[PDB]
């Protein structure tokens, strides 16, 4: 047989990238996965090169980043690429996730595929946050303070886990140095998790926009999808280029250009845009313990979808009620984000509380109810007795 | 899945060996055997045998290298002592 | 290489801390500290040792507090910005005789007395070497040795020519515990104290070692037995061949 | 050994009993070692030196 | 001269070797009283940097 | 190294009475020191089989020899794992240590070499 | 079928660790592989925990290691474990390699298996060296200086690659910081390489001491070899424990407890014991360029063995001349190491030169000659015509 | 100071500007501290200590 088939190493590449049978009808929404691998590489590469010039000590961290910005040849390109890359990493991840939601990609027999993806999402949030703390700006310090304190909510030992995590009395030199060590480690765990994601994808293959079987008409990954992936890879790079060279700080916060100060918290704190929806959910619960539990639940609830989707067909392509509600969910998520950027003031607090309700209700009430109703409608519209 | 290349090892039921016939194996459960203590009296003089056949292949090359090392060392010591400072100027540069 | 260049090999003295089950002698550490303060500190720094580490090792919490306060350290500037001093606290590190390397050389013919914090681990021979060097200065160098001006001869030091003169002489220290301060007794003491400076974890490390080695030994023996049991069926297995007819 | 058959009766020891025994062992063993160790070095320790001191 | 051994970069030891000069302990290169390579793996003589005199002092640079 | 080559050299030495009396006694001593016979193996049992020539050869080997090779190999592995040798009366005797697979190996090599020759034959007009 | 067989993830574990058919006769020499995985884990774990307290700046590196030694709870255990672990990593690797040499493990059809192993060996040497430089002691600085200068031997651009690698005029703050970044990265590349090593091993399986096929009598990895591996794992730990607690600095150099000094090279430099044989080979060639080429060739020559072994049987078990010469090679290697620890003086230089000759001659002359002679002896001792 | 050269001032102009300020130099042959004029490698000094 061909060498690409017989060689122990090449056959892996052949089965995953060259001869892999793809459903002839997949659309550009299926291009986000490769875009996610690309993002992972860009983050690792630019990160290692900057690590060569970075100092983790609390007295030097901020200045070492400035050193990367002012003295390292092409240093600012590395930092703006790494920083803006993290944002682009989340924009693409949400689209990857939303695509799965809309087409019922989370359904059997791809449950394992969906669950591993949830784990990756969590690991990515943890990674970006740790990286954020390495700049040691004003936002960095308080973020490191808030997130680590999240654990004090645990009864009895909670405050202990916290002083442990800090390695002292407060967010200090033992904190930022362990955060750097950890920021370097986690990306390699994501890589291993990405491999398990791909292994799970390979056993049943990709789904398609029609939601039905692809077994009757497949075309090779090689040529068709390699070249189609190239189209979005270049588009992705063009847009990232525009931010990196023309508007490098639009997705950041001015407060991070101010060194961290243990005694003063900024008058207006607005977290990273991709964390805003979660920040709003946290803020909407006037109880400490319940506040953190509901926030974590906002992520874990994604695990419930394979069971609450009562439909008999996969995906929202041929479903009027489901498409409509799908978009209520999308814009509700954006709203939550907008609320997160506002002050805890009158019309906003109640709006935040209702939006949070709607978010959870989609998974637990709307989907099961709507899918059941749609099942029946499909039946009585054709049976004549 | 994709077709796999031919190897020299299979798996249980199709390992790749030749067809066996005529051979009969017998075994007794480890549970029914004498608790580990009989590895003496019967299994002691038999031991050490798998090194009486090998030590020569190890000893001779070792011996050769040990004497070579000892010789050159003792020569070095002499060269840098008082007695050898004369021969040292001869062999040195 | 000539013996003079390598240096005289230090012999093996019977230190009370030699041996898997032996701790340092803390009385000796205590005395050693005094010898360091009264003799060595004049030219040698001990930068890596913090006052607090002495507490519970060679001195009481109170004693160390008094010792640290005799020295001044830079404090945080006042309400107006002018610099100000302050007495020492347990958190501080034992101060050195010189403000910089240049002043250290100026006071020693141009030589630099090294920091003694790790000296015991930073030289082949360890304790045996330090002790031997200190008590091995002959009154006169061997015949024929052209000793450079300002240098001293010591056989244990490589090349024989050292920039440190003999500094220990009988009864130059009044040991607080009454012990006769002979030159060998003092050398024996500082060295022990210097060993502790370099390896403060010593006593504890050896205790943990004893636990670790007993468990692993037991685990090792136990595994052999378990393995043999699990293998007995294969080991005593027997075969018979009966040629099949055509 | 009938001593075994009285506690476990022809069955192996279960994880729970193993974990429980491990917690007991950890404490007993540590005391036995610290004891033997300190006794072996009697006279050299700070405890011993502190007694010979009066301030 | 520059005390950088021309072999692999170590700093030659003063007043040592077999040619009354410097000796590199790293791989055994001997230099003479002019700082030239006499024996060993080093391929060149110790490099001479640009310098000028000014009375009692020399200015290396 | 091919068996065709081993045979060429070995046969040349074997025919000439000059070398034949000088070498064979050394070779016999070598074979006894090897000790494979104490494990119940015949030299031919030791030939590395993971290549096409040897697979063809073992495939052409008559049934009775094949079952026997199988028993010898298994018996060898079991003795080895016990760290013993077979009782002397079970050792392979010199008369038994015959090159039984050799004729099949040489036939396959010639067949193979011919094909290599024929696939590359030039033509002169 | 059993769940361990059907699950996508568990089947991998089942095929490699549980049901894998092993030749019934393999001996304790086959236990080194697992011991190598264990070493890799111990190095990564202890390394990450220390990274939490380590500073890469040239002005703080040495002191931060002292900080790990004096202030970090159980810090000295971490450092002595990491340091002594590196040595044990090489002791076990040499035995793994020697085992392969003796039994003809490098032979067809395991050539790919052997070549990947050579790559791993190189990556391990590079890793340990970079780690060595992170201590920034006297040995560290000069080692970083010598090894980076090794590249100046390349004609034309050589000195450029060097100033590039240094990131300046000499081994300085840009050097040690990039070395730390690199020391953290490489171990994860070794891990990936270890996976490829295992993939190559799985297609044909392990060889055995008899050198013949194992297909007629195999036993499951699970139970038999899992428990046999446990025996050496514990023995390995016992011995490492003895060094870590009772003699932590016996395998190190006193000069590394002295901070690096750009102006003074120690009067006596003795590299890491596992690099000595290579140091001796380098020192034996009175030419710069030829010196480094021969040293690198001392490693690459391992690639030649599958072609120069002319034998018709695998392994040295039944070969008088080969066993004898195998040990000449082993002790010649130890000798080279002893020469490396001596001064470049009279009897030693010539001894070093002859030993180097012998080392290369084993692969290029002795093995092919001896194996041919043995082939013929085997023939004429049984053919009667 | 060096970053000003070729941006808003000449190499000469910046050199003159930097030299009007004093920075801590390396201690003398005896250990006593000493000052020194500024060079291009230095960073623009601030009004408060
Ligand atoms: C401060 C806030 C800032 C916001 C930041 C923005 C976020 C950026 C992060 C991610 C950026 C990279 C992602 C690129 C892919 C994302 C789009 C996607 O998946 O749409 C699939 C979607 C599915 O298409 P399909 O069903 O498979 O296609 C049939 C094609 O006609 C089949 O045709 P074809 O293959 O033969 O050729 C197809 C097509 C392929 O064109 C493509 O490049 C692929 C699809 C991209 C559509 C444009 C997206 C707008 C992004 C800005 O090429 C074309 O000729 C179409 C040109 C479309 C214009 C693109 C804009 C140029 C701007 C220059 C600057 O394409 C669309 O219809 C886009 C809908 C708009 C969605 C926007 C929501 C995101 C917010
Ligand atoms: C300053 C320089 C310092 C040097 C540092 C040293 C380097 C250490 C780094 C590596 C340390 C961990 C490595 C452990 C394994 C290495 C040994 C090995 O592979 O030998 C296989 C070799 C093959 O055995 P086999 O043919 O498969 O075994 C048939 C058994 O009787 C079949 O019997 P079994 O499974 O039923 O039971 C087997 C046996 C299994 O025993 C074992 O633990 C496995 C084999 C270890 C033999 C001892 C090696 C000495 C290491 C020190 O258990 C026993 O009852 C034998 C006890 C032997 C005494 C061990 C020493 C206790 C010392 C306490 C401290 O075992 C030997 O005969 C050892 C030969 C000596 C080689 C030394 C060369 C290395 C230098
Ligand atoms: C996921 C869904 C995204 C939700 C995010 C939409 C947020 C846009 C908020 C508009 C706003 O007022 O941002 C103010 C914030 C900050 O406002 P602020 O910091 O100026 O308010 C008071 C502070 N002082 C006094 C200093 C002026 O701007 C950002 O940091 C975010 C802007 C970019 C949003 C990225 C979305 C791209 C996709
Ligand atoms: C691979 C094969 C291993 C070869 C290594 C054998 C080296 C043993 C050398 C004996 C020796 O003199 O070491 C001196 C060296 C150093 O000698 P040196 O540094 O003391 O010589 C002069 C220096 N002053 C003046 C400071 C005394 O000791 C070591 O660093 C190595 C000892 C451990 C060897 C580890 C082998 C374990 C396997
Ligand atoms: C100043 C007058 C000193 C006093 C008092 C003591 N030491 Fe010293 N020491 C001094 C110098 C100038 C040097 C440099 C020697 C050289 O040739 O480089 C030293 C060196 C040492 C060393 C290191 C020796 C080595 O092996 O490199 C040691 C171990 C040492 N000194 C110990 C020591 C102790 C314990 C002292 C008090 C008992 C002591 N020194 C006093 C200068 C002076
Ligand atoms: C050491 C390698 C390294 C890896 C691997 C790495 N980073 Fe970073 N990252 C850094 C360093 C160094 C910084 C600090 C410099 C900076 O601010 O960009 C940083 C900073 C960050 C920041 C802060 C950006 C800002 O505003 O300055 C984020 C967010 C981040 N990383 C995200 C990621 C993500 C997401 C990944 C991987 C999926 C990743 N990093 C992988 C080294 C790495
Ligand atoms: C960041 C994670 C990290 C990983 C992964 C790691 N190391 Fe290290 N290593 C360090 C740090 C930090 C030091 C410095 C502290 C020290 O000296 O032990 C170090 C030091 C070293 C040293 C010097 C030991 C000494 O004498 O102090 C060696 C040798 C070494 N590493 C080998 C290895 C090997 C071999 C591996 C992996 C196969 C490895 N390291 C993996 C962090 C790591
Ligand atoms: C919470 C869910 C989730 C996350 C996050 C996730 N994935 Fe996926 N991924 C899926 C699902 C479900 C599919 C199956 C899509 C289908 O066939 O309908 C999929 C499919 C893929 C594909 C196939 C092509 C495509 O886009 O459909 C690739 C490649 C892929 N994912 C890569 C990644 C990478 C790389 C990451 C992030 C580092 C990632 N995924 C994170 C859910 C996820
Ligand atoms: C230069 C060679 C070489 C190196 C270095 C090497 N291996 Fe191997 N390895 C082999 C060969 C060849 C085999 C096949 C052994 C056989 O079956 O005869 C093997 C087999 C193995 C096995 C099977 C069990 C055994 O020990 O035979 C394991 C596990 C393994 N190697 C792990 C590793 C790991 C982990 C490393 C290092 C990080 C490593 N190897 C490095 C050559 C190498
Ligand atoms: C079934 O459906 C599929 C499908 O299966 C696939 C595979 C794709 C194609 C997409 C992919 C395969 C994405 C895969 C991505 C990955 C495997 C990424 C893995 C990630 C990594 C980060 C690798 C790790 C990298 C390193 C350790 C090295 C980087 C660092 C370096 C080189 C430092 C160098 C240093 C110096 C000093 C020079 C599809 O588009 C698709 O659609 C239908
Ligand atoms: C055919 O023959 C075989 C055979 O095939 C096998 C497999 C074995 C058994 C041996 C092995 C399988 C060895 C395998 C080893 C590996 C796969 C090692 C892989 C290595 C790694 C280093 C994994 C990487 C680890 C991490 C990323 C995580 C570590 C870090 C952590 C947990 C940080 C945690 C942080 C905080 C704050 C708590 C045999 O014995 C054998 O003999 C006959
Ligand atoms: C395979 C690579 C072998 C490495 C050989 C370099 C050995 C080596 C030197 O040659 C040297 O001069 C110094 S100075 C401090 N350490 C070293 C060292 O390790
Ligand atoms: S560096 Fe001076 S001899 Fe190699």
């Amino acid at each position: 047989m061909a060498f690409r088939k017989s060689n122990v190493y090449l056959s892996l590449v052949n089965s995953y990238i060259i001869d892999s049978p793809q459903p002839s009808s997949i659309n550009y929404w299926w291009n986000m996965g490769s875009l996610l691998g690309l993002c992972l590489v860009i983050q690792i590469v630019t990160g290692i090169f900057m690590a060569m010039h970075y100092s983790s000590n609390i007295e030097l961290a901020f200045s070492s980043v400035e050193h990367i910005m002012r003295d390292v040849h092409n240093g600012y390109i590395l930092r703006y690429l790494h920083a803006n890359g993290a944002s682009f990493f989340f924009m693409v991840m949400f689209m990857h996730m939303a695509k799965g939601l809309y087409y019922g990609s989370y359904r059997s027999p791809r449950v394992t595929l969906w669950n591993v993806g949830v784990i990756i999402f969590t690991l990515t949030i943890a990674t970006a946050f740790l990286g954020y703390c390495c700049v040691y700006g004003q936002m960095s310090h308080w973020g490191a303070t808030v997130i680590t304190n999240l654990f004090s909510a645990i009864p009895f030992v909670g405050n202990d886990i916290v002083s442990w995590l800090w390695g002292g009395f407060s967010v200090s030199n033992p904190t930022i140095q362990r955060f750097f060590a950890l920021h370097y480690l986690v990306p390699f765990i994501i890589a291993a998790m990405v491999i398990m994601h791909l292994m799970a994808l390979h056993i049943h293959g990709s789904s398609n926009p029609l939601g039905i079987t692809g077994n009757l008409d497949r075309i090779p990954m090689h040529s068709y999808f390699i070249f189609k992936d190239l189209v979005t890879v270049f588009l992705f790079m063009l847009i990232l280029a525009l931010f990196v060279f023309y508007s490098p700080n639009t997705l950041g916060h001015p407060d991070n250009y101010i060194p961290g100060n243990p005694l003063v918290t900024p008058a207006s704190i607005v977290p990273e845009w991709y964390l805003l929806p979660f920040y709003a959910i946290l803020r909407s619960i006037p109880d400490k313990l319940l506040g953190v539990i509901t926030m974590f639940a906002a992520i874990l609830v994604l695990l419930v979808l394979p069971f609450t989707d009562r439909s008999v067909v996969r995906g929202n392509t041929f479903k009027v009620l489901s498409k409509f509600f799908f978009f209520i969910f999308v814009f509700n998520f954006v709203l939550l984000g907008q609320i997160g950027a506002c002050h805890v003031e009158v019309p906003y607090v109640l709006m935040g509380q209702i939006a949070t309700f709607i978010y959870f209700a989609y998974f637990l009430i709307i989907v099961p109810v709507i899918s059941t109703i749609e099942n029946v409608l499909f039946y009585i519209g054709r049976v004549n007795k | 899945g994709p077709p796999s290349g031919k190897t020299y090892m299979g798996w249980w039921g199709h390992m790749g060996g030749p067809k066996q016939k005529g051979i009969t194996s017998y075994a007794v459960s480890p549970y029914a055997q004498k608790p580990l203590q009989g590895i003496f009296h019967n299994a002691v003089f038999n031991s050490f045998r798998r090194f009486k056949s090998q030590f020569l292949y190890v000893l001779i090359p070792a011996g050769i290298y040990w004497y070579w090392w000892k010789n050159g060392n003792e020569y070095n010591e002499f060269l840098y002592s008082k007695a050898g400072r004369e021969e040292l100027e001869r062999v040195n540069v | 290489m000539t013996a003079a260049e390598h240096g005289l090999h230090a012999p093996a003295y019977a230190w009370s801390h030699n041996g898997p089950f032996e701790t340092f002698d803390h009385a000796s550490i205590r005395r050693g500290y005094q010898v360091y303060r009264e003799v060595c500190a004049a030219c040698h720094s001990l930068d890596r040792v913090a006052w607090r580490t002495l507490v519970g090792v060679s001195h009481t919490n109170e004693e160390v507090r008094n010792m640290a306060e005799e020295f001044e350290y830079d404090d945080e500037p006042d309400e107006q910005g002018n610099p100000k001093k302050r007495p020492g606290k347990l958190s501080d590190y034992i101060p050195g005789p010189y403000p910089n390397e240049q002043a250290a050389r100026a006071a020693n013919q141009g030589a630099l007395p090294p920091d003694l914090s790790l000296i015991v681990k930073a030289r082949h021979g360890g304790c045996d070497y330090i002790f031997s060097l200190l008590t091995g200065y002959p009154d006169e160098p061997p015949a024929g040795v052209a000793l450079p001006p300002g240098s001293n001869y010591n056989p244990y030091f490589p090349g024989g020519s050292i920039a440190m003169a003999r500094v220990l002489f009988d009864d130059m220290v009044e040991y607080e515990d009454g012990t006769p301060a002979t030159t060998s007794q003092m050398a024996k003491d500082v060295t022990t104290f210097l060993n502790w400076c370099a390896e403060p974890e010593h006593d504890e490390r050896k205790r943990l070692g004893l636990k670790t080695v007993i468990i692993l030994s037991s685990l090792y023996l136990l595994s052999i037995w378990v393995k043999k049991f699990k293998w007995a069926g294969i080991k005593t297995r027997k075969f018979v061949f009966n040629p099949p007819k055509p | 050994s009938s001593l075994y058959k009285t506690f476990f009766k022809r069955n192996a020891v279960f994880v729970g009993t193993i974990f429980a025994g491990a917690f007991v062992f950890q404490t007993v063993f540590d005391t036995a070692i610290t004891s033997w160790y300190e006794n072996h070095n009697k006279g050299k320790l700070w405890k011993d030196v502190k007694a010979r001191i009066a301030a | 001269m520059l005390g950088i051994c021309t072999h692999l970069g170590c700093v030659p030891i003063g007043e040592a070797g077999d040619f009354g000069g410097w000796f590199c302990p790293c791989h055994g290169s001997h230099y003479d009283i002019s700082g030239r390579i006499r024996k060993g793996p080093a391929p060149l003589n110790l490099e001479i940097p640009a310098y000028e005199f000014d009375g009692d002092k020399v200015i290396v640079g | 190294q091919s068996f065709t080559s081993i045979a060429r050299i070995g046969d040349y030495i074997l025919k000439s009475p000059v070398l034949s009396k000088l070498c064979v006694p050394v070779a016999n001593q070598f074979i006894n020191l090897a000790g494979y016979k104490k494990l119940g193996l015949k030299f031919d049992d030791l030939i590395a089989e993971e290549n096409p020539i040897m697979q063809t050869a073992l495939r052409r080997l008559p049934e009775d020899e094949s079952y026997a090779r199988a028993y010898r190999i298994i018996r060898a592995h079991q003795t080895e794992l016990t760290h013993h040798l077979l009782p002397r009366n079970e050792w392979i005797k010199a008369q038994e240590d015959v090159p039984y697979l050799l004729p099949y190996i040489l036939e396959a090599e010639a067949a193979a070499k011919e094909k290599d020759e024929l696939d590359n034959i030039e033509v002169s007009k």
